[PDB]
C-alpha cells in the first residue's frame, strides 16, 4: 500500500509505503505520475531517481525503501513491484 | 533452478560514432581531442626567451631600444605584437628567410673580427637611432662614411679557419637625395660586392624619396652571407656600404620562433601553442596549427569520442512485470557495479547476483591495449599564417598546411569508427563467449528459455551455483535428475 | 511491451485495472477486483490503455 | 513439417572488392567515383565570368579589346585558350603572382585619384595600342613623357586615409634603342623607385633590342605595391615611368581562375571543372585534378564500388534434384522478391514462403547508415598545369599535388575494401542471428537439418508457422508430442 | 569414440602487433619493410650515367676536364661526392632550377647555329681553363672579345622554325677591375639582354674583387632562355657577353638525377637509391627517402610483421596428465604437418589423426588473397637533402616531405593491424565454422564436452570416422544405438 | 510430356502439359544444343538464363507452359518430375 | 554435385536414364527393375555439364 | 602444511614430490586439472596407503607413516613438474 | 623405467628407457631437470627436445624413442607418458 502526503502546498510531496519497494535488481518500483487537468497523465519520474524523457528539469525525486519524496494538476505515486499494483491517493496542486 | 547472464548499464552514458550509427550510446568514453588551452607559456622543459619589444632581425642588427638581448640563446623566441623599431629605416630582401635563419639557429652570439677600413670614417650614426641624448648606430653594424675628401675602394677579407659556419650580416644605404649621397660616398653612385669562393652577392644603390620615416627618407637594404669552413669573405666597396662588425654563430638545433601574446608563467610542459601550452596526453587537438614541442595532431574536428566502454542498453519499464526481468539478450542491469559481466540465479535458497572477473578483466585489458595506441616531435615547420599578401609561395604554404589538416582529419575520423566498432563488437564476443561456456559447462542438465537464460531441470543449493560460475561443475552426478524432470514430464 | 488498462471515476483517483504481459515472458495476465470469479453500477468512469511494465505511455481514453 | 530461413539473390549482381577476395558478386552496388562530365560550365550559384579573348592582367591594365571588364566581380574568372593581348608588348616579373593576387581580389574596380604629374606631357600611347581609328594605351595606366624638352624629377606622395588596401599597378618603359630614351625622357638612364613605409621597390630601365611585335621592340615590365591603411605611396621616377591612374581595391573572398575552354550553359551545379561541371553526390570523382566549389576528391581509380547488398549466392543447379532445395547453407533464394531474409515452410496443409521484416529492415538501416558516412569547399588552390618551365617552384607544386592524390587514392581503396567486408559480415551475422532466435525459439520441439532448415516433429499447421515467424510460439503445447516423435522411433 | 577437432601448432613462431595486443604470438610472418640494400646500383634496365667527376651544370657548359659526357643521353644522371669544377670560377643564379631542368631532359644534345658576330674577337679563353697545354675555355660558349680596339653593340637574332624547345645558355662575365672591363670591353660599363616574344632577360654585370679560385678574380653569371617554336631568340649586348655557340634539344621523359657514391655493376633492378639498388617486391622500404623508378613506399618503421598463419598456442604441459589431450580449445598441435586443421580419434580400433583440407585451403587462399593486394613509379621528384641553408623553399621542402613520410608510416601502422586482427579472426571463424559443421553432421548421435571434442554415443569403426570426416556420415543408422545409450544410462 | 515444334528446321517451341514453374519461382526448363558428333552443351538454363559463356545469339523465354527458344539438335528438358526427359529434339 | 546417366541411341533422341539429400535415386520406366548406344555422365541437378561420353 | 608455490590461478595441474636426504626424487602424488575430470593418481609404494592432497595446496598426516617417509616435501605445477617450490622438511 | 648414465661427471648425459616415450601427437615425454644444492629443482628442457625460456643457452638436449642425451648439482630425466610417472637416479655433475 501506499501513503500520498503533501509536505508543502501552495512542493514536496512524499509517497510512502509499508514495505520498502527495492527489489534485488538495486532499484525503487515507483514512478511518479502528473494528471494535468482534462488532459491525460505523464510520466515524471521512474523509479524514483530517474526522470523521464522530455521533462523539464524543474522536476527531481528522492527516496529508497520506505519514504520516498518528490504546473498545475494531480500527482500520483505508483509501485509496480507487487502482484496488485495501485496508484497513490493523490495530491491537488 | 534459473541461472541468467548479464552485463552492467550505467543510468547515463556518452554518445559514441561508429561506421554503422552515428549516434550510438556507449557507458563510457574519452575524449581524443584537446579544445582548451590554459593561456600562458611553460618555461619548462623548453628555454622560452620573450622577445618584449622587439623582433628577431631588430635583436639581430642590434636597435638601442633592446640591446638586452645581445649573445642570446633560446629553444623558442615568442615574438609580440607590440614589438616596433626604433633605428633607422631599414627593408630586408626576402626578409623570411633571414628571420627562419636566425630562429632556427638559436643563437644572438657574436664575434667580432678585426676588420681594418682604411681610408674612411667609421662609427657612422643617424638622429633615428637615439642612443639617449646623442645619435647611435645598430650595433652589429658599421656606418662607413668618406674621411676628408675621398672614399677609397674598400677591398677588405676575412678567411674561414675554424670549423663552424660564420654569418655575416651586412647592409647597402640607399640615399634620399644625390647631394646626401655625394655629402657621404663622394661617388655619384656607389657600388657593394660581398662574395665567397662559390658564390655573390652584388647591389647597386639607387637614390630616391621614401616615405618619411623616424626623420630620414633613406633606406638600409640589409644582406647576409654565409661563410662555412675554408671560404673566405671579400668585400668590395665602391661605396654606400654598412659593414658588418664581426660575424654570429651559426648552430644546427631544434630552435624556432613563434608569434603569440600569450603570458608566461612558471609552470612545465612539453607542447606550446600560440594559444597558450596545452597538454600532449590526447593524440588530437583543436586549438592551433602551429605549434612547439611534443605536440599532438591538429585536427578539425571539436570533439572526438572513443568508447571506452560496451553499448548501454538500459531498463526503461517496456516489458517485465512486478520484478519478474531476466536475461542480457534483453537489456542490461544497473544494479551491478562490481564487475562487467556476471550471473544471476534464483534457486530454492533464493535469488542471489556475482560477477564473472576472467571476461571483464579480459575486455577491460583489451580496451586498455586498445587505448594504449592510440595515444610526434615538431621544432621548427613553415609559416602558417601570414599578415602580407606575397603570391606563390604563400598560396603554396596554405595549400599544403590543407591537405595535411585535411588527411588527419580523416584519419582521426575513420580510426575512432574502427576501434569504437571494434570495442562493441569485442564486448558482444566476451558476453556471447560467457553464454557459451556456460551451455558447456551445463551438459543436458539445462535447457537455454531464449531471453538470455538456463533453466536447470535438476535442484542444487548455493555450492551448485557457484560450482557453475567457477568452472567446477560435475555433469555427471546430475545427469539422471536432469534428464528425468526434462523429458520425463 | 507490456500493456495496462487503468480506471478514473468522475472525481475518485487513478485505479490500475488490468495488467498484460508480453511474449518474451510469456502472456501471463494479472486483474484487480474487475472481472475476478458481472458489470456493477460503480463501473462509470474514463478508461485508458497504458504502454509498458509501468503504465508510462498514456492514451486519451474513452469515457464508458 | 519443415522450415527453412534464407537469403535472397539476384539474377545479376556487381563483383566488389573486399580485404581478402578481389572478385565477390554482391546483390547491389553502388559507384563512388564520378568518371563523367556534362562538358558545360554552370552559372548558378557561383557568379562566373567568361574570358573571351581577355586575359585577368590584361582586364586589370585596360586592354582596348578588354573594355568591357571595367568594373566587374566574379567568384570564377574562366580563361580560354584563344585569349591574346592587342596593346603595347608588356611582362610582369611575377605573372603568377599577380593573377592569384587578381583572382583572390575578386573585383577589378578601379577608383581614380589626383595624381600630379608636373612637368611631363601625359595621355602617351603607341601604334600597337589602336583604340579606334587613332593611337591609344592602357586605361589604367598613364604614359608620362616629356613636356618641352625636359623631364623632372617626378617625386608624388598619396596616402591611405580609409580603412582597405590599396592595389597600385604601374610600369617602368625599357625602351629599343638611347635615340628614343632621350626622345622621350630626356635623361640618357632612368630610374623608378615606388616606396611605402615598410617596403620598397627600385627598377632600373634596360635599353636593348627585343623582337618585333606589333611594331614596338621596347618593353613595358608590370609591378604592383599593395597599401595598408595608415601607409603612403611615394613614386621618385627620373624617367621611364607608366605612372598609375588610381587604385584597384582589395578583397578577401571565395573568388579564384580557372583555364576552361568549356562553354557555359543556363543551370546550377556547386562543383566546376575545366572539363565542365560535374555532381556532386559522390565523395570521389575522376575528371579533374582542378576544381571550383564544393567537389569530390580527386582519385586515380577510375570505378569504386560500395556494395550496398549482401552477398549473391544464385541457383546453377548444382545439387537438388526434382525441385528439394533448402536452406541458406547451401544457396540463396532467387524467388524471395518482398525482403532480404524469409522463411519457407513445407506443412501438411502444403508449402509457403515469408519474409522476415525485422531483419531485412535492420540491415537496410545500417546499410543505408554506412553510406550516409561515406558521402569540404576549396575555392582558391595552387596552380597544377603549367605551360612553361620554370624549376623548383614547379616541381614543388607537381610533389604536393601527386602526393595529395596519392595519399587520398589509397584512403578511398582502403575504404572501401573495409565498408564492403563490414557489410557482408553485417548481412552474414544478420542471418545467423535469425537462425539462433528460430532454433532458441523452437525449444526441443524442432532438430537442425544442418542445411539451414528446421525439422519440427509435431503438427505444425499454419497459425503455428505464423506463430514460429512473428515470435508467439508456444513450446508448452508441443513438447509431449515432439517428445515421442524425436526420442521413441 | 571421440573426436577431437584442432589446430596445427609450430614450435616456435613470430610476433605480431594488433588492434588490441601489441604482441600476438603466430604461426608465421612476412616482413613487410625493406631495411637493406646490396650497396650497389644496377644499369637495367634503367639507362644509368656515371658523373664520376663531373656536375651535370659543367657537363652541360663544356669543362675541358671531361669531355666524355658531350651528347650523351641518360635516365638517372648519378653525381659523386668528388665532383669538382677546373675551369673559369662562375656561379649559376637560381642554380637549382637549371639543374632539374637538365636532369629532367635527359639529353646533352648540343647542336650548333650560325651565330654572326661582326666587330669582336671570338673563341676566347683563360689561364684557369687549360685544354692541354695551351689556354682554353668552356666547349659550349663563345668568350666574345674587343675587335682591334671597338666593341661594337651586338644585336643578333635567331628563330625556332622546328618543333621542339631549344635551351640556350649564355653567360655574362664579371671582372675584377675596370682596367679589363675597359681592356677586354672598351666600354667601361657592359649590359647583355636576351628576349624573346614572351619574355626577357638583361644584366647589367658587376666590377670587384672575387676571392682568387684558379687565378681569377673575376666570375661568370650563367642564364639560360628557352625558345618555344614559333620564337626568336634575340641577343643585344654593348659588353660582358659570354654569347651561346648553339642551342640543347629540351624533351620530356622520365629522366632525373641523383646524388651518390655508390658503385655501378651488372644486374637488374627496378628501384634505385643513393644507398645501392632494393628490391621492390615489398610495399614498404626504410632505406632512403630519395628513390627512382618502381620502389617501395618509405616509412619511419624499421620492422612491420605480417600475420601469415594464425594463433600459436603451444603445448607448455600445463594440463593434462600422460596424454589426455583435447581440442581447439585448451592448446593447439605441434603434430599436425599436413593441415590448418584436423580431427583426432580415438575408438574401439585405435587412435588416429587426419587433417581437414577444405578448410585449410580456404584460409591459405583468403590469407594469400589479402596478402597480394597489400604488396607506384616516381621517376622526378624534389630534391631531398640539401648542403646549404637557403631559407623558405628549403624548409617549405622539408615538411612537405615530412608530411609525407608521417602520413605514409601511419598508414602503414594502420594496415598491417588491420590485416592481423582480421586474420586472426578469419582463423578462428574458419575453426568454429568447422566445429559447427562437425555438430550438424553428428546431431544427436553425439554431445559436446566443452574442450573441443565430441563424444560419439555409438560405437562405429573406422569407415565411420573418415564418414564424418569426408561430410558422408549417416545419422539415421546409429540414432536408436546412440540414443539408447545416451538418454537410458 | 514436352512437345517440341518444329521437328526440322529462328523460333523453337516447347510445350508442356504441366506448368514447370516452381514455388522457387522458377520455371524449371533447360534448352541445350547437340552439335553433330560431339557431347551435348547447354545453351540455356530456367528457360530465361543463359548459360555460362555462350554466344548472345541464343534466347529463350517462356512462363509455365509454353516456351520458346549453330547446326545440330536443340532440346528442351524438363527436371521439376520424377520421370524427366528431353525432347523430341529440332533438327537445324 | 548430382550426376546422371544418359544414353543416346544411334539416331533415336537422348533419352534420360539414371549427400545433403540422402543420395536418393530415381531411374526411369524403361531401366526400372534394347542397349545399343553411346552413354553420357552429366554433372548437376540437370545434365548441365557433359562429359564426351562412352560408345556401348 | 604448505608452501610457496609460486613465484596465479587452479587451472593447472599440480604434484607432490618427496627427495630423501641423499636418494634422489621420488614422485609420489599427482592431481589433474577439472577439464580432466581431476582424476588423480598416486605412486605405486605410497598407493592404497597413502595420504591424499588437495589446494583451495598442503597434505595430510597421521596415517600408514612408518618413518621411512622423512625428507623435503617439494609442490610442483603442471603435467610435468615445472615450476617447485622450496619444500618443506619432515 | 628410465636408466641415467654415467652417474657421476666430471658434458653429456645418457636417459634411455625401456619403453619408447613418444606419443602419437609427436612429442617425446621427458623432461630433463637440474637441482642445485640446496636449492629447489629448476626445469631445463622439456619434451626432450624445447628449451625452457628463462635459461641459459649453454644446455641443449635431444634424442628419440628410448635414447635421448643432454652447473654444479644433479641433473634428473623425468618422464609423463605413462601412469606411473617417475624421475631417474640423477647424474651428480
Amino acid at each position: 500500500v501506499l501513503t500520498q502526503t503533501p509536505l508543502s502546498l501552495s512542493a514536496s510531496i512524499s509517497c510512502r509505503s509499508s514495505q520498502s519497494l527495492r527489489h534485488t535488481d538495486g532499484k525503487d518500483y515507483l514512478n511518479w505520475y502528473l494528471q494535468k487537468p482534462g488532459q491525460s497523465p505523464q510520466l515524471l519520474i521512474y523509479y524514483a531517481t530517474t526522470r523521464a524523457s522530455g521533462v523539464p528539469d524543474r522536476f527531481t525525486g528522492s527516496g529508497s525503501g520506505t519514504d520516498f519524496t518528490l504546473d498545475v494538476g494531480v500527482y500520483y505515486c505508483f509501485q509496480g513491484l507487487q502482484s496488485p499494483p495501485g496508484f497513490g491517493a493523490g495530491t491537488k496542486l | 533452478a534459473t541461472l541468467c547472464l548479464g552485463h552492467h548499464a550505467v543510468p547515463n552514458g556518452t554518445i559514441v560514432k561508429t561506421i554503422t550509427d552515428d549516434q550510438i550510446e556507449v557507458t563510457n568514453a574519452t575524449e581524443l581531442v584537446q579544445s582548451s588551452s590554459t593561456g600562458k607559456i611553460c618555461n619548462n622543459p623548453h628555454r622560452i626567451l620573450d622577445g618584449r619589444d622587439c623582433t628577431l632581425i631588430d635583436a639581430l642588427l642590434g636597435d638601442p631600444h633592446c640591446d638586452v638581448f645581445q649573445d642570446e640563446t633560446w629553444d623558442l623566441y615568442v615574438e609580440r605584437s607590440s614589438a616596433f623599431s626604433n633605428c633607422y629605416p631599414y627593408d630586408v630582401p626576402d626578409y623570411a628567410s633571414l628571420r627562419s635563419l636566425v630562429a632556427s639557429s638559436g643563437t644572438l652570439e657574436f664575434i667580432t673580427e678585426g676588420f681594418t677600413w682604411t681610408g674612411v670614417t667609421q662609427n657612422g650614426g643617424s638622429n633615428a637611432c637615439k642612443r639617449g641624448p646623442a645619435s647611435g648606430f645598430f650595433s652589429r653594424l658599421n656606418w662607413l662614411t668618406k674621411s676628408g675628401s675621398a672614399y677609397p675602394v674598400l677591398n677588405v677579407t676575412m678567411p674561414n679557419n675554424d670549423n663552424f659556419d660564420k654569418l655575416y650580416v651586412w647592409g647597402v644605404h640607399h640615399p634620399s637625395t644625390n647631394q646626401e649621397q655625394t655629402n657621404l660616398y663622394v661617388q655619384a653612385s656607389g657600388r657593394v660586392t660581398v662574395s665567397t669562393r662559390r658564390s655573390q652577392q652584388t647591389i647597386i644603390p639607387n637614390i630616391g624619396s621614401r616615405p618619411w620615416v623616424r626623420g630620414q627618407s633613406g633606406r638600409i637594404s640589409i644582406y647576409w652571407t654565409i661563410v662555412k669552413p675554408g671560404d673566405v669573405l671579400v668585400i668590395n666597396s665602391n661605396g654606400n656600404l654598412i659593414a658588418p662588425r664581426g660575424y654570429f654563430k651559426m648552430r644546427t638545433g631544434k630552435s624556432s620562433i613563434m608569434r603569440s601574446d600569450a603570458p608566461i608563467d612558471t609552470c612545465i610542459s612539453e607542447c606550446i601553442t600560440p594559444n597558450g601550452s596545452i597538454p600532449n596526453d590526447k593524440p588530437f587537438q583543436n586549438v592551433n596549427k602551429i605549434t612547439y614541442g611534443a605536440c599532438p595532431k591538429y585536427v578539425k574536428q571539436s570533439t572526438l569520442k572513443l568508447a571506452t566502454g560496451m553499448r548501454n542498453v538500459p531498463e526503461k519499464q517496456t516489458r517485465g512485470l512486478f520484478g519478474a526481468k531476466a536475461g542480457f539478450i534483453e537489456n542490461g542491469w544497473e544494479g551491478m557495479i562490481d564487475g562487467w559481466y556476471g550471473f544471476r540465479h534464483q534457486n530454492s535458497e533464493g535469488t542471489g547476483q556475482a560477477a564473472d572477473l576472467k571476461s571483464t578483466q579480459a575486455a577491460i585489458d583489451q580496451i586498455n591495449g586498445k587505448l594504449n595506441r592510440v595515444i610526434n616531435e615538431k621544432f621548427h615547420q613553415i609559416e602558417k599564417e601570414f599578415s602580407e599578401v606575397e603570391g606563390r609561395i604563400q598560396d603554396l604554404e596554405k595549400y599544403v598546411e590543407d591537405t595535411k589538416i585535411d588527411l588527419w582529419s580523416y584519419n582521426a575520423e575513420l580510426l575512432v569508427a574502427l576501434e569504437n566498432q571494434h570495442t562493441i563488437d569485442l564486448t558482444d564476443s566476451e558476453m556471447n563467449k560467457l553464454f557459451e561456456k556456460t551451455r558447456r559447462q551445463l551438459r543436458e542438465n539445462a535447457e537455454d528459455m531464449g531471453n538470455g537464460c538456463f533453466k536447470i531441470y535438476h535442484k542444487c543449493d548455493n555450492a551448485c551455483i557457484e560450482s557453475i560460475r567457477n568452472g567446477t561443475y560435475d555433469h555427471d552426478i546430475y545427469r539422471d535428475e536432469a534428464l528425468n524432470n526434462r523429458f520425463q514430464i | 511491451y507490456a500493456f495496462s488498462w487503468v480506471r478514473q471515476a468522475p472525481r475518485k483517483g487513478l485505479e490500475w485495472l488490468a495488467a498484460i504481459d508480453s511474449v518474451s515472458y510469456r502472456r501471463s495476465t494479472y486483474y484487480a477486483d474487475s472481472v475476478k470469479g458481472s458489470l456493477r453500477t460503480e463501473d462509470t468512469a474514463r478508461y485508458y490503455c497504458a504502454r509498458g511494465a509501468f503504465p508510462n505511455l498514456w492514451g486519451p481514453g474513452v469515457e464508458v
